C-alpha cells in the first residue's frame, strides 16, 4: 500500500481491510481491536461534522450572511441562545442516543433507525474511502479555517482571493507578523 | 388503648418506614427551621448586626476596613 | 437565577444548607455507616 | 541580522554534525540491548503502547530517519534562536 | 417494551411486571418489593390529586376567578379553621379505608368500594391509561406552581404569552433560565453516561451506594 | 458471627469486637495489605484514588473560589486592597449571639463573615480577576474540571480501560510527558496566561474570554517572536510609578528581567514572572524528550543506572539493580515523591515570604504568617511521610538479593554509622544550643546581658553580602561594585534585585544577629534529630539486635513483648511516631522564629528581637505571653470581638494536645480491665441490659492509641498555633 512515509512498513495493528488506512499510526494508538472500532467511527463523525461545517462556512460567505462565521454566535436570531442551547440539546441528544443505540448493534452509522442510512444505493468500500478521506480533508480543513481566522482575521474565500491576489506578499509569513495591521 | 397505639403505630412498625418518617420529618423540620423556624426564635444570626461591626477595627495597629 | 452572574445561591442557602450539613446529612451518613459495620455476612 | 540567515546555519551545521559526525556515537550509545532489553513482555493494549508499533524506515544510506532530523533540528533551532536572541539585545557578558 | 431514553437497559427490579414501566429508577427507590407497591399506590394517588388539580386550576384560570396561589386567602362562608377542622375529620375515615383497601387489595377505593367501579370499565388498558396521565398531571400541575411563580399569571394566561412570542417568551428567557438550560443540557447528556455504565459493564448491573438501597448485598 | 463493612480483610469481619472497625478505617487505603489484591489491581486501584484525589482537590479550590466570590468582598477589595479585609466566607452559626453577630461582622459585611487569611484574593487579583463573575466561572470550571477526573476515575477501572501493570511500570514516557506537558507545556499556558490575561489586567486593560482574541498582548505581535527580535519583548517595562490595576505608568514590556519587586504592591512583576515560566516551559519541554519512547530516541533509564558504577567501587555495584528496584516499589517512588514535594513545600514556604509573588501580599501580614506556617508544618508532615514509606519500602518491598551490592544495600551495611553520626550531630547541637540559650538566661536573670554568648552569623551575612547586601561591608561579589558578578548583571535583575534587598523593610534576605545564630542551630537540631529517629526506623525496619525478625512482623507491629528487657515502640511505625514529636517541635522552632522576627519587623521593633531572642525567657515573655494579650482577651467577663473564635480554638487545640497526652502516656491494660468492669456494669444493670453491643467493647490498642494520642496532639499543636499565629496578628494588624 502507498503509506504516508516512503519505504515504511505499515505497521502490524493497521492492516489494510478499514477505509482510509494509509499505515498512518505513529504512536500507536489503534492496537486495542475495540478502541480502533471506536476510533473509526469518531473519525467519520468528526469528519461528518466537519464535512458540513466547511460547507456550511463556504456557504455563508458564498451568499450574503451579515457577519463572519466566527461572529455568527453573536448575532440576533429569532430566538436567543439561551433559549437555542437546549433546544439543540435535546434534539440532538436524541439523534446522537438513537446513533449509539444502533452502533451497539450492527456496529455502523445511521441517523436514527436505519443502519446503515443509505436510502440511496451508493454504498461501497470505494465511497467508504471517499467519505473518510474527503472527511480527513475537511477537518484539517476545518482546522485551517479557525486558524486562519484566528484573530479578527480573513474570511476563507476571502483570504483565498487574497493569498491569489499577492502570493509572495499575502502568505503565513506576512500574517504570523503584521498581526497589529490585521487588529 | 392497645388498640388505639397498635394501630397509631402500624404505618411505622417497620424499620425502613420509620426511617422514612423520620427523614422527612427532620428534614422538613431543619429546613423549616432555617427558613421560618430560626426568625420565629429570634436567633441574633437571622436578626443581623443591626449595628456597624467590627469592621473599621481591623487591628489595633492597621485599622483596616 | 439571579441577575448578573446566575447561580448565585439564595439568602437562605447558608440557613437551610449549614443545618443539613450538620444535622441531616451526618445522620443519614452514621446510620448508613452503622447498619454497614454491624451487618453479618452470610 | 538576518534571523533567516543565523537559524538556517544553525539547523544545516547541526544536521551536519548529527549525519556525519555523531551518528555512530549516536548509534553505539542508543543500542544497550545487553541487558536493558525490552520494556515489555505483555499483550494488552496498554502493553504495546510501550512497543515500537511503527518503525519509521527511511532510504537515507546511514539510518538518517525522521526522528534524527526532528531532533537534531530540533537542537538547531534552539541554538539558532539562542543566538538570535543573545544578540537582540546587542550586547553579551563575558 | 419503551424505556425512558432510547436503548435504555432496564434495572433487575423494573422488569417490566408492572404497568408504566419504562426501566426509570436511577435512584433505586423501587429495589424492595413492599415499597415497590406502596410507591405504585402513591403514585397514582399523587397523579390522580394532580389530575383534579390540574383540571381544576385550568376551570378556575378559565373563568374570572381567583388565581389558584391566591384562592386560599378568600373569604367563604366557613372559617379557616372549622374548614381545616372537618377536611382532617372526614378525610380520617376516607384515607383509613382507603389504606385499608390498599392493605386488602393492593389497589384503591373509596369506602368499602374496594374497586370504585361503578361503571365497570376497569381494565389494565384503563390502568396504563390513568397511570399515565397522573404522570403527566402531576408534571402539568408543577409547571403551573413553577410558571406561576416565576411570573404572576396562572397556566393559561402563560401559554397565551408564550404562543405571542415563542422564542423569546420561553423558560430560557426567564429568571430559571439559565438552570433549566444547564439541566436540560445535562439530562441530554446524562443517558451517554448511564449507557457508558452499562457497555464497559456488560451485564453488570451496578450499585450505586445508597442508603435506601441497602448496597451492601 | 462474621460481619461486613472490612470488604478488604476477612480477618478483621471476623473481629468480634471494636477493633474491626478502627483497624479497617485504619487500614483502607493499605491497598496492598488487602484480601485477594495482585500487583496490577494494586496499581489501578491507586491510579483511581489518584483521580478521586484530584476531583477532591479540584472540588475544593471551586468551593474556595464559590465562597469568595458569593460571600467574600472581591470586587471591593480590588478597590482598596491595603485598608479591606479579605473575607473567606459568611457564618450563618444559630449559637451566636448578638454580639458574635455585631463582633464577626467584618471587611465591609452585612453578616458575620471570617476573614480570609488564605490569600487567595491576593493571588487571584495577581493573576487578573478583578470581578465575583470571573470567580464564578473559575469555580464552575473547576468543578467541572473534578467532574471529568471523577468519571475517568470511574472510566478506567472498566475491564477495557484498566491499564495493565507494565503501563504503570513504564517509566520513561510517564517522565517524558510528565516533564515534557505536566510541567514546560504546564508553564508555556501560564505564560500565555499571564502574558495575554494577568500583564494586561495588571496594565488596566480587561482581557476576558470576550477579547482575548481581539486585542493584542504586545504593540508589535510576534513579529519580534518569529524573527528573533526577542528584546522587543523587553521594551517598556512597568515603570516604578506604576499602581497596579490601572494604566498609570503601565508599560507594554511582557517579558522583562527586572528582578526585585513592583514597588507599590512590594511583589514579583507579572513580567518576569512571564519571562520566568517560558524559560521553565522551554527548559521543560527540552528535558521532556529525554527518555526512550516508541520512537527509537532517548534514553534507558536502567541503561544510566546500571553505567554509573565508579571505578573502585566506592559506590559498590553503583545503581545496579535500582531501577527494578525503584520501578516495581511503590513506596520507594512515593518516598521520593514526598522527600521532593516536602523539600519543594519549605521552598514555597521560604521563598514566597521574602520573594512575595501576590500583589499586596507582604503587606497582609496575617497571610504571610498563615502561607508560611501552613506550608512548612505541611512540609514536615510529607517528609516525615517520606521516610516512614521509605521505611515502608524497606520492609514490604526491598529484595537484598536483587540489591546485592548496590548503594541501597551499602546503605544498610553502614547503617550504624549513619545512625550514630546523626546522633552524635543531634546530641552536639542540642548540648550547644540549650546550653548557650541557658547561658543567656542565666545572665539575662543575673542583670548582666554582657556576658551572654553572642555569636554573630558571619557565615550568613558573608552569603547575605554576596547577594548584595551591604549592612556588614564584606563587599564581596554583589555588595563589591567593582566585580565582574556585578558589572555582569547589571542591565539585568540587579537594580530591582540590589533595590530590594538593601532595604530592610521588606522579607528579602531580612538582617541577622546572635538570635538567628541560635535558632538556626535549634532548627539544624530539630531537623537532624527527626531524620535521625526517621532514618534510624528506616534501617533498623529490617532488624536490630533486640529484633533480627522485625521484617517479618510487619511495619506497624505494637511490640515484641516484655521479653528481651523489653520491646516497646520497637517498630519503625514507632519510629516515625516518636519522630512526628521531633517534627512538631522542629516547624514549632521554624515557625516561631519566622512569626517573632516578623511581628518585630511588622511593628518596626527589630531591636527587641535582636534583644530578647538570644535567651529563651526573650522568647516567652516577649513573644508568647507579650502577644497572647489580644488573643486569650478574645472573649472575657465583659463581652467579646471577632478574636473570640481564636481563643477558643487556642483553648481547643490546648485541649486536644493534652487529649493526646492520655493516649500517649496511660496504655492499654489500664482501659481494657476499667472496660471489663463497665462490661459488668451495663450487663448487670436493670433496664440497660436490655440493649447489648454488637461489637465487644474493648480498648483501643496499642499502636492504634499511639496513632490516636498522636492525631490528637498533632490536632492540637496546629490548631492552637494557628489560633495564636492568626489572632496575635489580625489582633495588631
Ligand atoms: C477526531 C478525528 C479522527 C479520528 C478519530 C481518527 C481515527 C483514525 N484514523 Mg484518521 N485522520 C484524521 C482524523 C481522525 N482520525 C485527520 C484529520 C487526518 C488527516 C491528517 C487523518 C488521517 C488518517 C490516515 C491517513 C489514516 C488514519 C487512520 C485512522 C485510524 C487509526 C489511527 C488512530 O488510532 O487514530 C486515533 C485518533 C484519535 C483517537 C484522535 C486523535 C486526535 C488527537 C487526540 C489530537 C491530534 C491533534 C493534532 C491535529 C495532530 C483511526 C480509525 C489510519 C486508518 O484508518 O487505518 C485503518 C490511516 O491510515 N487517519
Ligand atoms: C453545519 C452548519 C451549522 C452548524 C450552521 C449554523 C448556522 N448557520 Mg449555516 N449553512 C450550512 C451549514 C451549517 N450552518 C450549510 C451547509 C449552508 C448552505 C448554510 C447556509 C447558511 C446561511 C445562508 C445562513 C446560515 C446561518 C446559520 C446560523 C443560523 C441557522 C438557523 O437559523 O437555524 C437553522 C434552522 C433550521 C430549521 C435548519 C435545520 C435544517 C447558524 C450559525 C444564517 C446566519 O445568520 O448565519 C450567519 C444564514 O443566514 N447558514
Ligand atoms: C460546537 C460548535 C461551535 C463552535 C466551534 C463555536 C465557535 C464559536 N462560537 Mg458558537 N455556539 C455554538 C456552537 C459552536 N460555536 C452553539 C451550539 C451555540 C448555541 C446556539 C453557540 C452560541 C454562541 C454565542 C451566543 C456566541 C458564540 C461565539 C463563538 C466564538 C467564541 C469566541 C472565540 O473564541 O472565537 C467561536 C467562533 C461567540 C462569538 O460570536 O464570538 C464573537 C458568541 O457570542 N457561540
Ligand atoms: C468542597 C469544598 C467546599 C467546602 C469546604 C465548602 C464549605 C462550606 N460551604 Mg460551600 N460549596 C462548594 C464547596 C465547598 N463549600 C461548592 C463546590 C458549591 C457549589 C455547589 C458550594 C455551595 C455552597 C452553598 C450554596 C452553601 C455552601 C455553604 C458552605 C458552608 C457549610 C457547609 C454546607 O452547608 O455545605 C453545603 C454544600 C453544598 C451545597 C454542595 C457541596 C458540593 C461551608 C463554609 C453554605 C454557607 O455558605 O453557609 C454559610 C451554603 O449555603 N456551599
Ligand atoms: C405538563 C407539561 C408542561 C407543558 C405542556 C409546559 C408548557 C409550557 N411551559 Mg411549563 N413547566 C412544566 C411543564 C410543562 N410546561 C414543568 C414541570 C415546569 C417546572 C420545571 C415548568 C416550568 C415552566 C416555566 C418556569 C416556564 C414554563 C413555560 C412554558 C411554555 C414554554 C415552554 C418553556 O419554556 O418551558 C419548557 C418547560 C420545561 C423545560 C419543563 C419540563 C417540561 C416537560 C419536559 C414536558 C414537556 C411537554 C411534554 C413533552 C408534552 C406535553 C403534553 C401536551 C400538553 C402536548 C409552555 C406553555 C415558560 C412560559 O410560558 O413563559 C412564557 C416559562 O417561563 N414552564
Ligand atoms: C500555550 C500558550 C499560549 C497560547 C495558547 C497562546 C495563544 C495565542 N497567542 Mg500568545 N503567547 C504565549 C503563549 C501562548 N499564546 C507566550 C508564552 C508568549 C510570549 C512569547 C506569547 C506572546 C504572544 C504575542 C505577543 C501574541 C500572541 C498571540 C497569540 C494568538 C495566536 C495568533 C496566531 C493566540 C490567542 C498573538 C495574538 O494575536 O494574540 C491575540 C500576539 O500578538 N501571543
Ligand atoms: C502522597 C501521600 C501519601 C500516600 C499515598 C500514602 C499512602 C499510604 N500510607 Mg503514608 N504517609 C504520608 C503520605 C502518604 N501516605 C505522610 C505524609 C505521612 C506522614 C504523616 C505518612 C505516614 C504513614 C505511616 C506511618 C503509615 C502510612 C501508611 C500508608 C498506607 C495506608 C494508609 C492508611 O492506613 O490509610 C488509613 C489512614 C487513616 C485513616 C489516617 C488516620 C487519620 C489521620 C491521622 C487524620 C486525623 C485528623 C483528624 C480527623 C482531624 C480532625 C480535625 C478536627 C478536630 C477539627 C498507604 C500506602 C501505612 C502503611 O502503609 O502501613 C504499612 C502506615 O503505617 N503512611
Ligand atoms: C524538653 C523535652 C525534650 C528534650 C530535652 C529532648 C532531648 C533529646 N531527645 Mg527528644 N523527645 C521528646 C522530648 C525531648 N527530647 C519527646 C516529647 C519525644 C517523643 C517521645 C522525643 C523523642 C525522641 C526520639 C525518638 C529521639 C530523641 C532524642 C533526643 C536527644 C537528642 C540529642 C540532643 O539534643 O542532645 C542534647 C541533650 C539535651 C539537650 C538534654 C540534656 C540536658 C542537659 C544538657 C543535661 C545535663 C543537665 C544537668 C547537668 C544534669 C542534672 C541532673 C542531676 C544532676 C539532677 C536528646 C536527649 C534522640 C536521641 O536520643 O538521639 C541522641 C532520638 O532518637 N527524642
Ligand atoms: C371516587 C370519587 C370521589 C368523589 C367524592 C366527592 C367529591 C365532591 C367534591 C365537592 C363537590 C361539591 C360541588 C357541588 C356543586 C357546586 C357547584 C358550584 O357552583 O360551585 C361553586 C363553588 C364556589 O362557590 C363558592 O362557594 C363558597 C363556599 O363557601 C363560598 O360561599 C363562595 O362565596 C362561593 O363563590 O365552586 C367549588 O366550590 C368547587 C370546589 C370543588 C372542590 C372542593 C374541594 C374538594 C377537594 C377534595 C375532595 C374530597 C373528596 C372526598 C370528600 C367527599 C366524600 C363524599
Ligand atoms: C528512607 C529512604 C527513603 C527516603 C529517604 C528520604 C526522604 C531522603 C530525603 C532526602 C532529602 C530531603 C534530601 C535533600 C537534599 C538536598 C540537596 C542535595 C540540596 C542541594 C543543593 C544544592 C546542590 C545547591 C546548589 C546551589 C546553591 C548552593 C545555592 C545557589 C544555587 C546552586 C544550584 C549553585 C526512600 C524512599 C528513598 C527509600 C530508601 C530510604
Ligand atoms: S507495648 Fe505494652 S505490652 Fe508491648 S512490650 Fe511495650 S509495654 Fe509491653
Amino acid at each position: 500500500r502507498p503509506t504516508w512515509l516512503p519505504g515504511l512498513n505499515p505497521p502490524a495493528h493497521l492492516k489494510g481491510a478499514l477505509a482510509g488506512d494509509n499505515g498512518f499510526d505513529p504512536l500507536g494508538l489503534g492496537q486495542d481491536e475495540g478502541r480502533l472500532k471506536w476510533y473509526a467511527e469518531a473519525e467519520k463523525t468528526n469528519g461528518r461534522w466537519a464535512m458540513m461545517a466547511v460547507a456550511g462556512i463556504l456557504g455563508q460567505e458564498l451568499l450574503g450572511v451579515t457577519p463572519a462565521w466566527w461572529e455568527a454566535g453573536a448575532k440576533e436570531y429569532d430566538i436567543p441562545a439561551q433559549a437555542l442551547t437546549p433546544i439543540e440539546f435535546i434534539v440532538m441528544g436524541f439523534l446522537e442516543i438513537k446513533r449509539y443505540q444502533g452502533f451497539k448493534q450492527t456496529g455502523t452509522s445511521g441517523f436514527i433507525n436505519s443502519f446503515p442510512f443509505d436510502p440511496a444505493g451508493m454504498n461501497s468500500p470505494s465511497m467508504a474511502t471517499k467519505e473518510v478521506k474527503n472527511g480527513r480533508l475537511a477537518m484539517v480543513a476545518f482546522i485551517g479555517f479557525c486558524v486562519q481566522a484566528l484573530a479578527t482575521r480573513t474570511q476563507p474565500i476571502e483570504g483565498l482571493t487574497a493569498h491569489l491576489a499577492d502570493p509572495f506578499g499575502k502568505n503565513i509569513t506576512y500574517y504570523l507578523t503584521h498581526l497589529p495591521e490585521t487588529l | 388503648q392497645a388498640k388505639f397505639f397498635t394501630q397509631a403505630t402500624d404505618i411505622i412498625s417497620r424499620r425502613e418506614s420509620l426511617r422514612a418518617l423520620v427523614a422527612l420529618s427532620g428534614i422538613a423540620a431543619i429546613v423549616t427551621y432555617g427558613l421560618k423556624g430560626a426568625k420565629d426564635a429570634d436567633l441574633p444570626i437571622t436578626k443581623g448586626p443591626q449595628t456597624t461591626g467590627e469592621n473599621g477595627k481591623g487591628g489595633s495597629v492597621r485599622s483596616r476596613l | 437565577a439571579a441577575q448578573g452572574y446566575p447561580f448565585v445561591p439564595p439568602s437562605w442557602a447558608p440557613s437551610v444548607f449549614v443545618p443539613l450539613t450538620g444535622l441531616v446529612l451526618p445522620a443519614i451518613a452514621m446510620a448508613t455507616l452503622f447498619v454497614y459495620i454491624e451487618k453479618e455476612a452470610p | 541580522l538576518d534571523p533567516q540567515i543565523v537559524i538556517s546555519g544553525s539547523t544545516a551545521a547541526f544536521l551536519a554534525i548529527g549525519r556525519f559526525v555523531f551518528l555512530g556515537y549516536q548509534r553505539r550509545e542508543a543500542n544497550f540491548d545487553s541487558t536493558v532489553g525490552p520494556k515489555t513482555t505483555g499483550a494488552t493494549y496498554f502493553d504495546d503502547l510501550q512497543k515500537n508499533s511503527t518503525i519509521f524506515a527511511t532510504n537515507d544510506p546511514a539510518g538518517f530517519n525522521i526522528i534524527d532530523v526532528a531532533g537534531w533540528g530540533a537542537l538547531g533551532h534552539a541554538v539558532g534562536f539562542a543566538v538570535l536572541a543573545i544578540n537582540s539585545l546587542q550586547g553579551a557578558n563575558l | 417494551r419503551p424505556m425512558w431514553y432510547p436503548g435504555a437497559t432496564a434495572p433487575a427490579h423494573l422488569d417490566g411486571s408492572m404497568l408504566g414501566d419504562y426501566g426509570f429508577d436511577p435512584l433505586r427507590l423501587g429495589v424492595n418489593k413492599d415499597n415497590l407497591k406502596w410507591f405504585r399506590e402513591a403514585e397514582l394517588t399523587n397523579g390522580r390529586w394532580a389530575m383534579a388539580a390540574v383540571v381544576g386550576i385550568l376551570f378556575t384560570d378559565a373563568v374570572g376567578l381567583p388565581k389558584f396561589w391566591t384562592a386560599g386567602a378568600e373569604k367563604y362562608a366557613l372559617d379557616n379553621q372549622t374548614l381545616a377542622l372537618i377536611e382532617v375529620a372526614v378525610f380520617a375515615v376516607l384515607e383509613g379505608k382507603r389504606y385499608e383497601i390498599y392493605k386488602k387489595t393492593g389497589e384503591t377505593g373509596f369506602l368499602s368500594f374496594a374497586p370504585f367501579d361503578p361503571m365497570g370499565m376497569k381494565s389494565e388498558e384503563m390502568k396504563l391509561k390513568e397511570l399515565k396521565n397522573g404522570r403527566l398531571a402531576m408534571l402539568a400541575f408543577l409547571g403551573f406552581c413553577s410558571q406561576a411563580a416565576v411570573y404572576g399569571k396562572g397556566p393559561i394566561e402563560t401559554l397565551q404569552l408564550h404562543l405571542a412570542d415563542p422564542g423569546h417568551n420561553n423558560i430560557y428567557t426567564s429568571s430559571v433560565g439559565p438552570e433549566t438550560a444547564v439541566t436540560v443540557a445535562v439530562l441530554c447528556v446524562l443517558p451517554m453516561i448511564i449507557e457508558a455504565t452499562k457497555t464497559l459493564n456488560p451485564g453488570k448491573e451496578s450499585v450505586p451506594y445508597f442508603p435506601w438501597n441497602e448496597p451492601w448485598n | 458471627a462474621t460481619k461486613l463493612f472490612p470488604k478488604f480483610s476477612q480477618g478483621l469481619a471476623q473481629d468480634p469486637t471494636t477493633r474491626r472497625i478502627w483497624y479497617g478505617l485504619a487500614m483502607a487505603h493499605d491497598f496492598e495489605s488487602h484480601d485477594g489484591m495482585t500487583e496490577e489491581n494494586l496499581y489501578q486501584k491507586i491510579f483511581a484514588s489518584h483521580f478521586g484525589q484530584l476531583s477532591i482537590i479540584f472540588l475544593w479550590t471551586s468551593g474556595n473560589l464559590f465562597h469568595v466570590a458569593w460571600q467574600g468582598n472581591f470586587e471591593q477589595w480590588v478597590t482598596d486592597p491595603v485598608h479591606i479585609r479579605p473575607i473567606a466566607h459568611a457564618i450563618w452559626d444559630p449559637h451566636f449571639g448578638q454580639p458574635a453577630v455585631e463582633a464577626f461582622t467584618r471587611g465591609g459585611a452585612s453578616g458575620p463573615v471570617n476573614i480570609s487569611t488564605s490569600g487567595v484574593y491576593q493571588w487571584w487579583y495577581t493573576i487578573g480577576m478583578r470581578t465575583n463573575q470571573d470567580l464564578y466561572v473559575g469555580s464552575v470550571f473547576l468543578a467541572l474540571v473534578s467532574a471529568i477526573f471523577l468519571f475517568a476515575g470511574w472510566l478506567h477501572l472498566q475491564p477495557n480501560f484498566q491499564p495493565s501493570l507494565s503501563w504503570f511500570k513504564d517509566a520513561e514516557s510517564r517522565l517524558n510527558h510528565h516533564l515534557s506537558g505536566l510541567f514546560g507545556v504546564s508553564s508555556l499556558a501560564w505564560t500565555g496566561h499571564l502574558v495575554h490575561v494577568a500583564i494586561p489586567e495588571s496594565r488596566g486593560q480587561h482581557v476576558g474570554w470576550d477579547n482575548f482574541l481581539s486585542v493584542l498582548p504586545h504593540p508589535q505581535g510576534l513579529t519580534p517572536f518569529f524573527t528573533g527580535n526577542w528584546a522587543a519583548y523587553a521594551q517598556s517595562p512597568d515603570t516604578a510609578s506604576h499602581v497596579f490595576g490601572t494604566a498609570q505608568g503601565s508599560g507594554q514590556a511582557i517579558l522583562t528581567f527586572l528582578g526585585g519587586f513592583h514597588p507599590q504592591t512590594q511583589s514579583l512583576w507579572l513580567t518576569d514572572m512571564a519571562h520566568h515560566h517560558l524559560a521553565i516551559a522551554v527548559i521543560f519541554i527540552v528535558a521532556g524528550h529525554m527518555y526512550r519512547t516508541n520512537f527509537g530516541i532517548g534514553h534507558r533509564m536502567q541503561a544510566i543506572l546500571e553505567a554509573h558504577t565508579p571505578p573502585s567501587g566506592s559506590l559498590g555495584a553503583g545503581h545496579k539493580g535500582l531501577f527494578d528496584t525503584v520501578n516495581n516499589s511503590l513506596h520507594f517512588q512515593l518516598g521520593l515523591a514526598l522527600a521532593s514535594v516536602g523539600t519543594i513545600t519549605s521552598l514555597v514556604a521560604q521563598h514566597m515570604y521574602s520573594l512575595p509573588p501576590y500583589a499586596f501580599q507582604a503587606i497582609d501580614f496575617t497571610t504571610q504568617a498563615a502561607l508560611y506556617t501552613h506550608h512548612q508544618y505541611i512540609a514536615g508532615f510529607i517528609m516525615c511521610g517520606a521516610f516512614a514509606h521509605g521505611a515502608i519500602f524497606f520492609i514490604r518491598d526491598y529484595d537484598p538479593e536483587q540489591n546485592k551490592g548496590n548503594v541501597l544495600a551499602r546503605m544498610l551495611d553502614h547503617k550504624e554509622a549513619l545512625i550514630s553520626h546523626l546522633s552524635w550531630v543531634s546530641l552536639f547541637l542540642g548540648f550547644h544550643t540549650l546550653g548557650l540559650y541557658v547561658h543567656n538566661d542565666v545572665m539575662q536573670a543575673f542583670g548582666t546581658p554582657e556576658k551572654q554568648i553572642l555569636i554573630e552569623p558571619v557565615f550568613a551575612q558573608w552569603i547575605q553580602a554576596a547577594h548584595g547586601k551591604a549592612l556588614y561591608g564584606f563587599d564581596f561579589l554583589l555588595s563589591s561594585k567593582t566585580s565582574a558578578a556585578f558589572a555582569n548583571g547589571q542591565s539585568l535583575w540587579l537594580p530591582g534585585w540590589l533595590d530590594a534587598i538593601n532595604n530592610n523593610q521588606n522579607s528579602l534576605f531580612l538582617t541577622i544577629g546572635p538570635g538567628d545564630f541560635l535558632v538556626h542551630h535549634a532548627i539544624a537540631l530539630g531537623l537532624h534529630t527527626t531524620t535521625l529517629i526517621l532514618v534510624k526506623g528506616a534501617l533498623d525496619a529490617r532488624g536490630s539486635k533486640l529484633m533480627p525478625d522485625k521484617k517479618d512482623f510487619g511495619y506497624s507491629f505494637p511490640c515484641d513483648g516484655p521479653g528481651r528487657g523489653g520491646t516497646c515502640d520497637i517498630s519503625a511505625y514507632d519510629a516515625f511516631y516518636l519522630a512526628v514529636f521531633w517534627m512538631l517541635n522542629t516547624i514549632g522552632w521554624v515557625t516561631f522564629y519566622w512569626h517573632w522576627k516578623h511581628l518585630t519587623l511588622w511593628q518596626g521593633n527589630v531591636a527587641q528581637f535582636d534583644e530578647s531572642s538570644t535567651y529563651l525567657m526573650g522568647w516567652l515573655r516577649d513573644y508568647l505571653w507579650l502577644n497572647s494579650s489580644q488573643l486569650i482577651n478574645g472573649y472575657n467577663p465583659f463581652g467579646m470581638n471577632s478574636l473570640s473564635v481564636w481563643a477558643w480554638t487556642f483553648l481547643f487545640g490546648h485541649l486536644i494536645y493534652a487529649t493526646g497526652f492520655m493516649f500517649l502516656i496511660s496504655w492499654r491494660g489500664y482501659w481494657q480491665e476499667l472496660i471489663e468492669t463497665l462490661v459488668w456494669a451495663h450487663e448487670k444493670t436493670p433496664l440497660a441490659n436490655l440493649v447489648y453491643w454488637k461489637d465487644k467493647p474493648v480498648a483501643l490498642s496499642i499502636v492504634q492509641a499511639r496513632l490516636v494520642g498522636l492525631a490528637h496532639f498533632s490536632v492540637g499543636y496546629i490548631f492552637t498555633y494557628a489560633a495564636f499565629l492568626i489572632a496575635s496578628t489580625s489582633g495588631r494588624f
